[PDB]
């Protein structure tokens, strides 16, 4: 309830700022003013063409490591259990496997960008 | 002779290796750069309080142009066109004729201040110290035409700045 | 000089004082002069609801005691 | 009274953002042997007001090639999330008291990522696209490192509650306890807030204003406000997380003063770093966290899992 | 009148903000741009007055044409000027930007940037000193101070 | 000592003729330094010198509030100085 | 563009952000200097050289004067030659300050730019004292120099030179051993000595490639 009211207040304030921005000042638009900016010269192609991503493997590894951090997050509560030895073994197991994944990718050159 | 800017190798003793590892893990040179910036923060700025304070200038400074007069009030220029001949940018236009009393005086003396390169050649070639470059430099205008000076404008500049122009010429004339 | 930066930092610090102090004053104002009750768990929430029930004015911060049991 | 509390949280934040703009100007000037703004007002105190009025009275334009819907949404999202990030912060009392106060901030930061991405894509220009993809890579690296660092530091705490952070730091400081994680967290917060040396999404030298190249007038001012609010909020989070202020329940204003002073010190350190260092390359930034911070972060996470167990110092659950 | 007083105060406030917050586009052509750097330097700090370089023309208020404008460069200058949103101002600096300069009678030099864009201020010199350019900037500020757009509109 | 600096600041406050003069010189010159008055011209401009300041700040001018027919309380130009004081202020000579 | 120095149109083909080819389009600051020089005299063409490399101005003037004097079969006086060399080294200081600080600003560092540009301001004061113009002096001319030095210039130059090595040291304290600067600059734009010679490089490019050559 309170969080919803806060979110509504913030979004309303931002929208009001946009509305004031687009209606208060004097407007004068023509084709040259609204054309895309490429440092004074017309763009040769289009900005919607494919843009090669030289770190494509690191993004997938980031997805997997995001899973790893999601698994690791409930650790502060897991340390309140009586099975401390088992919990410690499992936490260290997960972190060692994550380290092994990082080392394997590093040695197999998955962290290097495409040329 | 010559010297090598970067051809030194690091010593591989344990103490030096540990020092380099401490520099790597504890960002020592980065902290040093921070300290340098902090020192400059606590230093005094070098900013002058313009327009209430002005940067230093010299008697040789080349600013706005002026046509001078003799102490009697007679114009110094004798329509000799040496400045017009020597002007690199061809910024000076001169037309002359005999005056009522027969003097060799100009009727048109134009300087295009948007064409002039402020090189000081005109005042070097003048044999009578007529055309000079005054100390004024804050004469920016809002329209292009206002920078196309003519003889009346240049004579007004000379009458306006005669004291300072005379003082500067007195100060610097023994080097010429 | 470097102390001409201070008035801007002073204004920024004065601005940053307002949120926390305002929150503390509003919490004390709306909880009868006491800290706003923290209910991170159902036990604390049930304590607050019981305080509302026994107050008789539908306000949990209205606390009763020995004069109320007898 | 809750709406009054929301306003008392929002408006001073915006005022502090404007005067942080002024303070950054003057601090950078004095570190660069200049004076900075001292003409518009007394010691330049009306400069933020003049800039805001100029920006919001200047004409905004939508590019002919732009996708207008996402072109407008992005500044709204940026400013909304910048303002929303402040609600769980205890100073010393949070506006909204959450049981998991840190995961909310992580999620809202990851959502605030998309403002720059959608503004760069919606602008429909090559410099904006380059800035957006630089943002993608930067977010990848800083997100993984930040997540694990926060996990470890809060594992020293016992829960994800910032009031519990205060209670934990009642006696000593998490900077004393875990300073290496503090260093890496400071670097990761620089990267998260897109500050130098990691100001790559909008890199003036390489790109002409980066992702906000097409933005002007009011919409641009919203991006600037969001950036500076994020700077202040992240420095406040760092102060609460690592520099715990002593709290007196009967006079809470002392905690507010201490917290504000620590946050100001951290923000001025941000400005100092910007004045001091050059700019990274974004591939070198990715290789900095993945190849240097990530191994050390994993090792320190293992160490901070083991340490409370081997020393019988596990924090209370609540 | 009450409305006249209100509009006078409002456009005094509006002109103050635009005067006190000037953002030149990061745009220099020739030797005249070095004096722009020296005006940005600590000696004549332009950041005191609220004058800050912005790279994007969208976030720029003033175009300082500092250098020679050539036939190969004129379209780009016009393009960036057009992409600058309003209100926008132009300060030509140096003889080359004012008229032709040393290269007035040339096949590849535009004899005046005012053939391309509407110029508000002309700064004379080759190059104008940093103080001369600062004087031109302050003169532009005083020119902005006299604008009465709301006062023109009220009587319109 | 900070006490000496604060006392010098108070002297600067009192050296401009009270708080009102201090505020006047602060808001129309952005500086509150006190220096020896070299002289005053016919238009009202006052000229001050302080050789202890570094070169460039050792001479300055407080412009008049009215020159010719224009109210120059706020609108002050660098072109309002007559040529002799112009030479002295731009340091083409050491003699006022 | 901030990094394009104002009049450079660098048409680049990029695969992502990797550069596939650079095609520098120049001539946006072409004025017809050589044709205008053909139309000028030898004294009237000197400011053209003053405006060619407008960061090493007295150096351009000295080169032009050397050419004209070689054609004329005359000889400047020793004092003129010494003033030429002194101001050529002052101009070299100006140019190297500009180059290093603008390079560091394109990389991302601006504080050295401001410091060394205050130093450039002092050297501009020297230029204005000798010539009356802060940068475009037109002071070195075929046959010697236009005017003699004023009676305090040598002492002020001595003071400046006395206090400048500390400024260079402060510049080095921010860049030389900084790991970010080393990452940005080390093993970037490597050119072999043979390639430099064949492509026609000169000066710092050759000496960086290791060629022991100085005019
Ligand atoms: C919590 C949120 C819950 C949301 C629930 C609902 C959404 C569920 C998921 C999405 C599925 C439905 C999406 C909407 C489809 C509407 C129909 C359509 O095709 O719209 C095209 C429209 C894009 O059209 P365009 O290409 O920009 O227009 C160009 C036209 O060709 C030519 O147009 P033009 O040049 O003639 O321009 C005229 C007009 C064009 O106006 C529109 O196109 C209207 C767009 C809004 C939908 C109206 C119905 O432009 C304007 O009026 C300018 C102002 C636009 C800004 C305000 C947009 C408000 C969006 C709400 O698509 C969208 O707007 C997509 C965004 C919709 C969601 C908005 C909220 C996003 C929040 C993100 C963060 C969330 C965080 C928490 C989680
Ligand atoms: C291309 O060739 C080249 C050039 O070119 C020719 C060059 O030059 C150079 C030379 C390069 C240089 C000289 C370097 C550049 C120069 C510098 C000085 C670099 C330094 C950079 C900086 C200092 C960064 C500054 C940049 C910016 C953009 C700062 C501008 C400020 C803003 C945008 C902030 C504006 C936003 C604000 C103020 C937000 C506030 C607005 C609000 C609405 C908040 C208020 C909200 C409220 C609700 C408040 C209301 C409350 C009320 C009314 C009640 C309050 C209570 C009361 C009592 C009042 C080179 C090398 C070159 O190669
Ligand atoms: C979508 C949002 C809804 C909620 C809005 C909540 C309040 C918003 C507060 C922020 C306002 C931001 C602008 C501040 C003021 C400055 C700009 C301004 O004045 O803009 C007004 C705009 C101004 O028009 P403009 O397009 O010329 O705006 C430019 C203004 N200047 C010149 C100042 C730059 O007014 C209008 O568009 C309407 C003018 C009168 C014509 C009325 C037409 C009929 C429709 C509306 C009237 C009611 C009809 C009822 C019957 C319907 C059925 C038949
Ligand atoms: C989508 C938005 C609407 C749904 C969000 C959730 C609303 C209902 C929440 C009910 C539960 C509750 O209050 O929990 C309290 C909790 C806090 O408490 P807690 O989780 O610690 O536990 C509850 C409290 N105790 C312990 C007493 C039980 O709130 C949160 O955790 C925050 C949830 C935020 C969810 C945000 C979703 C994304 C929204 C982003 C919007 C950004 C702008 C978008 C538009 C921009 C462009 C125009
Ligand atoms: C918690 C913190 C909240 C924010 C605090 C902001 C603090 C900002 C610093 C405020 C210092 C203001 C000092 C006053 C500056 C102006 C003083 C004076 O020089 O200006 C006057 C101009 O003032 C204006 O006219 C009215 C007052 C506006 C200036 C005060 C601004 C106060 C703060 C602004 C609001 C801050 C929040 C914004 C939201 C004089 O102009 P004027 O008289 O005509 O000129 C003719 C004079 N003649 C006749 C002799 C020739
Ligand atoms: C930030 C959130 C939005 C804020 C919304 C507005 C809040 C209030 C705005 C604050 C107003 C500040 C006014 C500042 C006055 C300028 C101070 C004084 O110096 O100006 C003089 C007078 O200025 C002008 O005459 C008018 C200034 C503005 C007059 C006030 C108009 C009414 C403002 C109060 C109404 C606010 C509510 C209505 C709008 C929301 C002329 O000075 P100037 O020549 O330049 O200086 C040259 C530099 N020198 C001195 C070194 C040479
Ligand atoms: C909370 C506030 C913290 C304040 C700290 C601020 C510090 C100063 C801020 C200025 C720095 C900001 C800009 C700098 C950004 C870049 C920083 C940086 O480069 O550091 C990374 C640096 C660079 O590596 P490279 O030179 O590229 O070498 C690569 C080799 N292939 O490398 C690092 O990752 C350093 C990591 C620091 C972690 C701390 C080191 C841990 C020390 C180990 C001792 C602790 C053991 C714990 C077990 C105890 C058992 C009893
Ligand atoms: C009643 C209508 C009140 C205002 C609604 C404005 C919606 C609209 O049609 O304008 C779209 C307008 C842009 O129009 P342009 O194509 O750029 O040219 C016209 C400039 N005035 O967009 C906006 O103003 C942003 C709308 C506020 C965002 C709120 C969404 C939540
Ligand atoms: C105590 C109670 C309250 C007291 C104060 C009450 C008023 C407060 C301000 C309310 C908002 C502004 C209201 C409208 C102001 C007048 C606008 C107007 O009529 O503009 C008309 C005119 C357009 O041009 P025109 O002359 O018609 O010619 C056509 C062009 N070829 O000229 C123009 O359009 C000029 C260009 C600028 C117009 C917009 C700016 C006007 C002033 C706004 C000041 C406040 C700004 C706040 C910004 C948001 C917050 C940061
Ligand atoms: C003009 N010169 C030499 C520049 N380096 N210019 C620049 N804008 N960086
Ligand atoms: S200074 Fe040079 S360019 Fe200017 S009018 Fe004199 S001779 Fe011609
Ligand atoms: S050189 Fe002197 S005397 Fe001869 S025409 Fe020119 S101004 Fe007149
Ligand atoms: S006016 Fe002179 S200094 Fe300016 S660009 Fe032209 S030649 Fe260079």
């Amino acid at each position: 309830m309170n969080i919803m009211l806060t979110l509504l207040t913030n979004v309303t304030l931002a929208s009001l700022l946009v509305l004031i921005a687009f209606w208060l000042p004097q407007l004068n638009a023509y084709s040259e003013k609204t054309s895309p900016y490429e440092c004074g010269f017309d763009p040769m192609g289009s900005a919607r063409l494919p843009f090669s991503m030289k770190f494509f493997l690191v993004a997938i590894t980031f997805l997997l490591f995001d899973l790893e951090i999601a698994l690791l997050l409930p650790l502060p509560w897991a340390s309140q259990t009586n099975n401390l030895k088992t919990m410690l073994t499992m936490a260290l197991f997960l972190l060692i496997l994550l380290a092994a994944s990082l080392a394997y990718e590093w040695t197999q050159k998955g962290l290097e960008w495409a040329e | 002779t010559y010297k090598f800017v970067n051809m030194r190798e690091p010593s591989m003793d344990m103490k030096s290796v540990t020092d380099r590892a401490a520099q790597t893990l504890l960002w020592t040179e980065l902290v040093r750069g921070l300290g340098m910036t902090l020192s400059y923060l606590f230093r005094e700025p070098a900013t002058i309080n313009y327009p209430f304070e002005k940067g230093p200038l010299s008697p040789r400074f080349r600013g706005e142009h002026a046509l001078r007069r003799y102490p009697s009030g007679e114009e110094r220029c004798i329509a000799c066109k040496l400045c017009e001949a020597v002007c690199p940018a061809q910024a000076i236009t001169i037309e002359a004729e005999p005056r009522a009393d027969g003097s060799r005086r100009t009727t048109r003396y134009d300087i295009d201040m948007t064409k002039c390169i402020y090189c000081g050649f005109c005042q070097e070639a003048c044999p009578v110290d007529a055309i000079v470059e005054g100390p004024n430099f804050e004469f920016s205008t809002e329209t292009h035409e206002e920078l196309l000076y003519n003889k009346e404008k240049l004579l007004n500049n000379g009458d306006k700045w005669e004291a300072e122009i005379a003082a500067n010429i007195q100060a610097d004339y023994l080097y010429r | 000089m470097w102390f001409e930066i201070l008035p801007g930092i002073a204004v920024m610090a004065a601005c940053l004082f307002i949120p926390g102090m305002a929150t503390a004053h509003i919490h004390k104002f709306t909880n009868g002069g006491k800290e706003k009750r923290v209910a991170h768990f159902s036990y604390q929430w049930n304590l607050m609801e019981r305080d509302r029930c026994i107050s008789g004015v539908n306000r949990y911060h209205v606390t009763k005691g020995l004069e109320n049991i007898d | 009274m809750f709406m009054i509390n929301i306003l008392s949280l929002i408006i001073p934040i915006l005022l502090a953002v404007a005067f942080l703009t002024l303070v950054e100007r003057k601090v950078l000037g004095y570190m660069q042997l200049r004076k900075g703004p001292n003409v518009v007002g007394p010691y330049g105190l009306l400069q933020p007001i003049a800039d805001a009025l100029k920006l919001f009275t200047k004409e905004p334009l939508r590019p002919a090639t732009s996708s207008i819907s996402m072109f407008i949404i992005a500044p709204i999202l940026a400013l909304s999330l910048a303002l929303t990030m402040w609600v769980p912060l205890p100073m010393p009392y949070p506006l909204i008291n959450m049981n998991l106060g840190v995961l909310f901030m992580l999620a809202m930061s990851s959502l605030a990522v998309y403002s720059i991405l959608w503004s760069g894509w919606a602008s429909n220009s090559k410099y904006a696209l380059i800035g957006a993809l630089r943002a993608v890579a930067q977010t990848i690296s800083y997100e993984v490192t930040l997540a694990i660092i926060l996990l470890s530091v809060l594992l020293m705490n016992g829960s994800y509650t910032l009031s519990t952070l205060i209670t934990t730091q009642e006696h000593i400081w998490m900077i004393f306890t875990s300073w290496p994680l503090a260093m890496m967290w400071f670097i990761s917060t620089l990267a998260e807030t897109n500050r130098a040396p990691f100001d790559l999404t909008e890199g003036e030298s390489e790109l002409v204003s980066g992702f906000n190249v097409e933005y002007a007038a009011g919409p641009f001012a919203m991006f600037f406000m969001a950036e500076y609010a994020n700077i202040i909020m992240m420095n406040a989070f760092t102060a609460i997380l690592f520099l715990g202020a002593s709290h007196d329940p009967h006079t809470p204003e002392l905690y507010t003063i201490n917290f504000v002073l620590k946050t100001l010190a951290l923000t001025i350190t941000f400005l100092w770093i910007r004045a001091s260092y050059p700019r990274f390359r974004y591939d070198q930034l990715m290789h900095l966290l993945w190849k240097s911070f990530l191994p050390l972060t994993l090792a320190l996470c293992m160490w901070h899992i083991s340490l409370p167990i081997m020393t019988a110092s596990i924090p209370p659950q609540s | 009148s009450r409305g006249e007083y209100v509009v006078a105060k409002l456009d005094d406030l509006v002109n103050w903000a635009r005067r006190s917050s000037l953002w030149p586009m990061t745009f220099g052509l020739a030797c005249c741009a070095v004096e722009m750097m020296h005006m940005a330097a600590p000696r004549y700090d332009m950041d005191r007055f609220g004058v800050v370089f912005r790279a994007s023309p969208r976030q720029s208020d003033v175009m300082i044409v500092a250098g020679t404008l050539t036939n190969k460069m004129a379209p780009a200058l016009r393009k960036v000027y057009d992409q600058m949103p309003e209100p926008r101002y132009v300060v030509s600096m140096g003889s080359c930007a004012n008229g032709g300069g040393y290269y007035h009678y040339s096949y590849s030099v535009v004899r005046g940037c005012d053939r391309i864009v509407p110029v508000d201020i002309y700064v004379p010199g080759c190059p104008p000193t940093a103080e001369a350019l600062l004087y031109g900037i302050l003169q532009l500020q005083r020119k902005i101070k006299r604008e009465k757009r709301l006062r023109i509109w009220y009587r319109r | 000592e900070l006490v000496q600096v604060l006392r010098r600041g108070l002297q600067q406050v009192s050296g401009h003729g009270g708080l009102r003069g201090y505020l006047r010189v602060l808001f129309r010159a952005n500086d509150v330094r006190v220096g020896t008055l070299v002289g005053e011209d016919k238009y009202g401009n006052k000229y001050y010198e302080d050789n202890k300041q570094f070169f460039g700040r050792h001479r300055w001018v407080i412009y008049t509030t009215e020159m010719n027919g224009r109210d120059t309380f706020w609108d002050v130009d660098g072109s309002m100085v007559p040529p002799e004081w112009h030479r002295w202020l731009h340091c083409m000579t050491d003699d006022p | 563009h901030p990094a394009a120095h104002g009049v450079l149109r660098l048409v680049m083909e990029l695969s992502g952000e990797m550069v596939r080819k650079c095609d520098p389009h120049i001539g946006l600051l072409h004025r017809g200097t050589e044709k205008l020089i053909e139309y000028k005299t030898y004294l009237q063409a000197l400011p053209y050289f003053d405006r060619l490399d407008y960061v090493s101005m007295m150096c351009n003037e000295q080169a032009y004067s050397l050419a004209v004097e070689k054609l004329l079969n005359i000889q400047p006086p020793p004092r003129a030659q010494w003033i030429r060399v002194l101001f050529g080294e002052i101009t070299r200081l100006l140019n190297h300050i500009m180059a290093v600080t603008t390079h560091a600003l394109d990389i991302g560092a601006m504080t050295p730019f401001f410091w060394m540009f205050e130093e450039r301001e002092k050297m501009f004061e020297f230029y204005e004292r000798v010539s009356g113009a802060r940068m475009h002096a037109a002071y070195i001319r075929p046959g010697g120099v236009h005017q003699d030095l004023p009676l305090g210039l040598l002492d002020d130059i001595y003071e400046f030179s006395k206090n400048f090595s500390f400024r260079i040291d402060e510049l080095e304290e921010m860049l030389t051993n900084n790991r970010i600067w080393r990452n940005r600059t080390v093993d970037i734009g490597v050119v072999t000595a043979e390639d430099a010679l064949n492509y026609g490089f000169s000066g710092v490019m050759l000496r960086g490639s290791g060629i022991q050559w100085d005019l």
